[PDB]
């Protein structure tokens, strides 16, 4: 059970 | 600013993904570099290497930018709760040793501090022991 990290996908 | 992946990780987010020192170092050294970077979510380098165990990484981090931000945070979430979290003690320990007890202080959006995740009462007098005093 590893927490990893939440992730925004966005490209500018 | 520097070139992003879709999740807005710069290479430094990467080589700390990666355990890349070589190349950490390298980028650790370039002028101007920000090394308290965020990704589009608000994710560091540092919670990077703290989340994934990269120890190395860490000791290079604190060693060669004395303007580190050790408080950052998405959700709460501080390095030292992204090492303790995962298991990562030694990590853990450097943390503590560069940063103060005010890293003990820190609670996330859950409510938890970052000892809530030590079971063993002698870690958490080891992880303590270590913090350095101001």
């Amino acid at each position: 059970g590893a927490k990893r990290h939440r992730k925004v996908l966005r490209d500018n | 600013s520097m070139k992003t992946n879709l999740k807005g990780e710069t290479a430094l987010h990467r080589a700390c993904i990666n355990n890349q020192v070589e190349k950490l170092i390298l980028l650790l050294s370039l002028p101007g570099i920000d090394i308290n970077v965020k990704d589009n979510a608000g994710w560091t380098p540092l919670h990077e290497a703290c989340n994934y165990g990269n120890t190395v990484c860490v000791q290079e981090i604190l060693q060669r930018c004395p303007e580190v931000d050790l408080l950052t945070q998405v959700d709460g979430v501080t390095p030292l709760h992204d090492a303790l979290s995962n298991g990562h003690v030694e990590i853990g320990k450097l943390l503590l040793q560069h940063g103060g007890p005010v890293l003990l202080q820190q609670r996330n959006a859950k409510g938890e501090l970052p000892l809530d995740y030590v079971v063993s009462p002698q870690i958490k007098e080891e992880l303590f022991a270590i913090t350095k005093i101001e």
